[PDB]
Parts: structure tokens; sequence; C-alpha cells
RNA sequence: GAUAAACGCUGAAAGCAUCUAAGCGUGAAGCCCCCCUCAAGAUGAGAUUUCCCAUUUCUUCGGAAAGUAAGAUCCCUGAAA
RNA sequence: UUGGCACCUCGAUGUCGGCUCGUCGCAUCCUGGGGCUGUAGUCGGUCCCAAGGGUUGGGCUGUUCGCCCAUUAAAGCGGCAC
């Protein structure tokens, strides 16, 4: 997981999503997954 | 000159019987301070005590508007180094409603000895059944 | 759960069939009565109340000759609740015999351990001394009261004080051998308190 | 929304109750959103059009639907052990698996999911409760979940594990 | 027992997808229990068992004082304190 | 921390290091949980949760600091009139 302020998609497949009123993206390659 | 004072046992105290389910904990908490401290009464005199005596039922149902149930927090210090404990207002509400209302009720109160001698005028009851029945108390409505 | 009250008598040794040399107690415990059952419809809690050694009627009261009356006993010296017990067992008056445990049960002793007076931080609390040399006038001393910011002393700082005569609680003593005839426990090691000490024992909470 | 034969679609205030052949549910939805009931078809009544409402009205169609097909059919999530020595042996009402633990590991099944083997290297989890299915399935994946270097371990059928060196 | 980070199940909003919005689970030496000790001056002064009983003269009145009960103390012999 | 300012104290607010006694923060040194890995395994790296407890004895120097010897699961960093 990379937790950090900016929070952006880093490829096509990386999806921007919302939990627990939290910005994350969630992406097949897991290097991508990303929480802010 | 000549504004009426109340005299201690002259105003008639009465029992009354408020049922908690839904109201937000403030909202009963602040009319009930009211009924206590005897404001609803032209006798009213501010160095006396006039108010009624209030049993809460029911107080498991209380109502905690917004995230209330899991962020409003009660601390509590024991005067020991790091004696600091803490409860969420759910977790009282479930396990310790009677302590809930007082002390929301409790803050609400003058701080002195009067304050003191009107909190002991409150009787809170989780569930629907209280044992004041030979005070005769009459069902309130806020 | 069982429980009896005895008296310690001392300590001494026992070879155990292996060979090896044991440490024990020695705890007396003649004349255990059941004096009253607690329930939760009277008392709000399940106990049983033990009446221990035999006391004579002039230094018992008509409140205590009331209370074992009821049990058809002589007065008490000493008298203790037991929880975690079941109540199906005891009958109010019945004896209660050391062979309610046998040899290798694991129990809690509980006693008041020994009265030392009025200690220091050094014996109460295990504090270092200061230097003995090297121009120390600092020995025996508690250490500092604690920082200048708070204007006052926090609610902990470990002073000297009244030392023992506490009640303590030693868990997980083996019973080495019970001795019926004699109302003896042999206990594996030591229990608070000096002779002639009431000593609770009662089947290990763990 | 289509009910099938055999299946009995009641409304008792807000709650559900749809008893079939394979079983039986009881599911509490939110009052406002209101449910129609009829002799074969079921239809779902959004009131108002608040962000709340928009979600709630698919969310009671789908696990109504869900509960509905439930009881009709049923639900078969089918697991795939991979790896050398990792086998799934059944012997009365609890999956045992030996998955290269010093220890095995045990499964019972809750009330209304069977967890039948048909060979050790794979393991089948029938029910009509949807979810019930999903955790029991989800929890025995967990025990070894796929690793990404040999693909050893607990996957679904269709299951896609990324690989490494 | 309930949780953190996290992992999921079911699942729409957004015919897909999605751990989340409704709804279920997993999940820390941490939180609350459990363990040990103090604790009803907890003036909110709690409970149980047992004991003593309704005395005398005054006080218009309310109450007062003066012998006692159960029980405790003074005093004395002491230590395990 | 190195500083700036000169607002309290010059009819006195004792100033470094050590000893004794600690207590608090968490930006975590160890132990617990976890995500990613250029994670095969054993070791690691990095980030997230976590402050419950724990966190050594010596040589040199007044020292703090630091270097060194030998350990340790670890030899945390800070505040409390340094
Ligand atoms: C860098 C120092 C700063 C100043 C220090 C202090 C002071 O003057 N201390 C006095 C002290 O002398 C004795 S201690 C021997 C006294 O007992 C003590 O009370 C006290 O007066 C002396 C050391 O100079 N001032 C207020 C500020
Ligand atoms: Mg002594
Ligand atoms: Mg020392
Ligand atoms: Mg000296
Ligand atoms: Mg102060
Ligand atoms: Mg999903
Ligand atoms: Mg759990
Ligand atoms: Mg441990
Ligand atoms: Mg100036
Ligand atoms: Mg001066
Ligand atoms: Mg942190
Ligand atoms: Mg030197
Ligand atoms: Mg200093
Ligand atoms: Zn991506």
């Amino acid at each position: 997981m990379k937790v950090r302020p900016s929070v952006k998609p880093m490829c096509e497949k990386c999806k921007v999503i919302r939990r627990k009123g939290k910005v994350m993206v969630i992406c097949e390659n897991p290097k991508h997954k990303q929480k802010q | 000159r000549t504004t009426y004072m109340a005299k201690p046992g002259e105003v008639e105290r009465k029992w009354y019987v408020i049922d908690a389910t839904g109201v937000s904990l403030g909202r009963l908490s602040s009319e009930v301070a009211s009924i206590l401290r005897g404001k609803n009464k032209p006798q009213f005199t501010p160095h006396i005590d006039t108010g009624d005596f209030v049993i809460i039922i029911n107080a498991g149902k209380i109502g905690l508007t917004g995230k209330k149930a899991t962020d409003k927090i009660y601390y509590r210090h024991s005067q020991y180094p790091g004696g600091l404990k803490s409860r969420t207002a759910g977790e009282m509400r479930t396990n310790n409603p009677e302590k809930l209302l007082e002390l929301s009720i409790k803050g609400m109160l003058p701080k002195n000895s009067l304050g003191r001698q009107l909190f002991k005028k409150l009787h809170v009851y989780g569930g629907s059944e209280h044992e004041h029945a030979a005070q005769q108390p009459e069902v309130y409505e806020l | 759960t069982k429980g009896i009250l005895g008296r310690k008598v001392g300590m001494t040794q026992v070879f155990t069939e292996n060979g090896e040399l044991i440490p024990v107690t020695v705890i007396e415990a003649a004349q255990n009565v059941v004096l009253q059952k607690k329930t939760v419809e009277t008392d709000g809690y399940e106990a049983v109340q033990i009446g221990f050694e035999d006391k004579r009627a002039i230094l018992s009261n008509k409140p205590e000759q009331g209370h074992v009356a009821k049990a058809n006993t002589t007065p008490k010296r000493f008298i203790r609740e037991f929880r975690d017990v079941n109540l199906d067992e005891y009958e109010i008056g019945a004896e209660v015999k050391v062979d309610v445990f046998a040899e290798g049960d694991i129990i809690d002793a509980t006693g008041v351990s020994k009265g030392k007076g009025f200690q220091g931080v050094i014996k109460r609390h295990g504090q270092s001394r200061g230097p003995m040399a090297h121009g120390s006038r600092y020995h025996r001393r508690p250490g500092s009261m604690g920082p200048v910011a708070p204007n006052r002393v926090f609610k902990n700082k470990l002073l000297p004080g009244r030392m023992g005569g506490e009640q303590i609680t030693i868990q997980n003593l083996e019973i080495v051998k019970v001795d019926v005839e004699k109302n003896v426990l042999l206990v594996k090691g030591n229990v608070p308190g000096a002779k002639k000490a009431l000593v609770q024992i009662k089947t290990a909470t763990k | 929304i289509v009910i099938p034969a055999g299946v009995t679609v009641t409304l008792n205030g807000s709650t559900a109750t749809v008893k079939g052949p394979k079983g039986e549910l009881v599911k509490e939805f939110n009052p406002e959103i209101t449910i129609k009931i009829e002799g074969n078809e079921i239809n779902v009544s959004r009131p108002t059009d608040n962000k709340n409402h928009r979600a709630l009205h698919g969310t009671t169609r789908a696990i109504l639907n869900n509960m509905v097909v439930g009881v009709s059919e049923g639900y078969e999530k089918k697991l795939e052990l991979i790896g050398v020595g990792y086998r799934a042996q059944k012997q009365g009402d609890k999956l045992v698996l030996n998955v290269g633990y010093s220890h095995p590991v045990e499964f019972v099944a809750p009330k209304g999911v069977d967890i039948e083997v048909p060979a050790n290297t794979q393991v089948i989890v029938k029910g009509y409760n949807k979810e019930h299915v999903g955790e029991l399935a989800a929890n025995i994946r967990a025990v070894r979940p796929p690793e990404p270097y040999k693909g050893k371990g607990i996957r679904y059928e269709g299951e896609h594990v990324r690989r490494k060196e």
C-alpha cells in the first residue's frame, strides 16, 4: 500500500474509489494500491 | 421591598415520569434540568429549590444523532499519572444508560451545593419499570 | 471448586517417591463447618460461608451464638465466604474435611502477610540506595518527589509507611499430602503469614 | 423480478420471508422502500429520488432476486487445492484440509451450507443463502490463499492468480 | 468480548465493476473483561445472617434527661501486631 | 538545535554532568498485527496500525556527545525550569 496525500491513477487499469471517507485507488497491479 | 420569595417546603414538589425513547440525549436533558430547577413555576426562587422530582424510563432507547454513538467519548481521570479512562456514548448507552443521562443532566444543573441537591431528585432507568409507584408519579410530555 | 480454612503450623520438607526433596507448609484444618449458603435470590450472589476453629463461649457474643445455632455448631474463630463453589455440595452444619483435596490438586493459598511495621523505600519498595561514600549524604532516601512543573507530587510517589499485614494470594501450589486423621494438608512451597496464621486454601482459579 | 414454481414470497410489514424447496430465508429491508407482491412477478417501489433511495432501491431488488434464486436452484462456489501434499477430506460434518501446516485445518459448515468433496484436490460449497456460501468459501480460501511464485494454495475454480519468477 | 491497520463476503449508487452506502464476517503485545489488591465518607453512606427490645421521670407542646439491654470501652497480662 | 526579541524575575527564579525517583509524547528501538517488494527460502527493504511491557554492563574523558570492548529481543527519540 502507498499511503500519500497525492493519490492518483498510475495506469489505465487504476480505479479511484472511496472507502470510509478515504480516497484510494485499487488496481490489478498491487504496486498501484494507494490510500490517501 | 415586596417581591415574593419561596420558603423551603412551601412549594409542592411533584413526581414526573418521562419516556426517553428516541429523544436526543440533550433536548431530553435540557428540558429535565429546567423541571428539576423549578424554572417552569412562577414561585421559582433562585436560592430555594421549588422544582419537581423526575423519573426517566427507557433511557436505553435515548437518541444520539450523527456518529455520536461511536465518536462521543466520555473521559474520567483517576488523578493518578496517566489515569485517563474513556467510554463511547454508544457503549455507555448499551451498558450504563442511567450513567449516560446522569452525566448529561449533571452538566446542565447549577455547579453548587443546590445543584448537587437537584441532582438527587433525578431517577434514571434503562428499562420501563421504576419502584417509585408510592410517589404516584404523573406522566410528563416534552 | 473446593475450599477450606486452616492455620499455618510451619514449614518442613518431604522426600518424593522419585527421591527429590521439596519444602512444604503444614496447614492444620480441623473444625471447618458450613454455617450459611448465600444464593442469588437472598443475597445476590452464590457463596458458602465456612466457620473454622472452635472458640470458648465467653469469647463469643449473643449475635455470634445466634448465627452458629442455625448450623447446630459452637462459635467459630474465623468465618470466611467461598464463591465459585457448587452449593449442591455443602449442607448447613456439615463438616468440611481436608480430603475435599487430593495429592496433586493445584490450589491458591490466601492469607495476610507478616507485619513489618514502618519501613523505608529500600525495604518497602526495593528502591536503590544512594552512594555510601564519595561524599554522598544520600543513603536510604526516596529519590526526587518529582519534576517542578506541576507544583505538586504525583499520586504514586512511593514513600515510607507500614509494610506488611496485606492480603496476599499465592497461585498454583501443589498439595503434596492429605492426612485426614490429623486434619493436615501439606502444600509445596510457602504461603503468607506468621505461624498460627489463617490460610484460605481453594482450588486454583487458573 | 420473476418468481419460479414452488417459491412463496410473503411480506410482513418491512421484512420479507421466502420459503422454497431448497430452504427458507428471512431478510429485513428498509421501510420507506416498498415492495409489491404478485402471483408470478415482483417490482420494487423507489418513493423519492435521493442518493440514499437510489442505492437502497438497487440493493432491495438485488438481494430479493438473490434470495428467490437462492431457494430455487441454489449457489455453488467451487475451490481447487494446488501444491504437492495439499488434500481435502470430508469426515462427518468437518472439512479437514492438509495444506502444508504442522496441524490439519477443520471447518464445520453453518446451518444451510454443505461441503461435499468429489476429489481430494478440489472442494465445492453448496447453499441457498448466497452470502453464507460466499463467506464459508472465502474462509476456506483464507487458510492458504494462492501464492505468486508456484501458484500453490486454495483458489476459486475461475480465479486468475498473478505469477512472479 | 469489541476494535486498529488490513483482508474479505454480499451489495447497489453507477445494467458493469466496487469491502460500503443498507447488511454480514475475519483481524493486534493495544481497548474492555478475565488475574491480584484496595474499595459503601459509593453522603448515591448498599446487602445478608444474628442479637437487644419498646423502661423510668418529665415536656401544654414538640422534645428533653437518666437508669439500662444487646454490645463496647477504660484498666490490666501481652505479641503473631 | 543554532538564533532573533528583551515581556516576568537583579530587596537572588542556583547554573553543566552524574546519582536517586520517575512521569508523559509517539515522529516505534524490541516484542504484536498488517500492505507493497527489484518478497523463491533464510534474511532484508519500505510503508501502515500499535505507547502494554521492555529497552545492558564496561574502557576513555568533568563531561553531555562520541568512539571503542563485550553483550542483548532491543540497546528508541523527545518533553517535564535542557
Ligand atoms: C546562570 C545563573 C543565572 C542566575 C542564577 C540565580 C542566582 O543568582 N543564584 C545564586 C544562588 O545562590 C545561593 S545557591 C549557591 C542561594 O541559596 C540561591 O537561592 C541563589 O541565590 C547564585 C548561584 O548566583 N539567578 C536568580 C539567576
Ligand atoms: Mg511485626
Ligand atoms: Mg545500584
Ligand atoms: Mg553517611
Ligand atoms: Mg496546579
Ligand atoms: Mg463484490
Ligand atoms: Mg472477533
Ligand atoms: Mg507477552
Ligand atoms: Mg521595547
Ligand atoms: Mg523577595
Ligand atoms: Mg504512530
Ligand atoms: Mg574519568
Ligand atoms: Mg537543568
Ligand atoms: Zn494501475
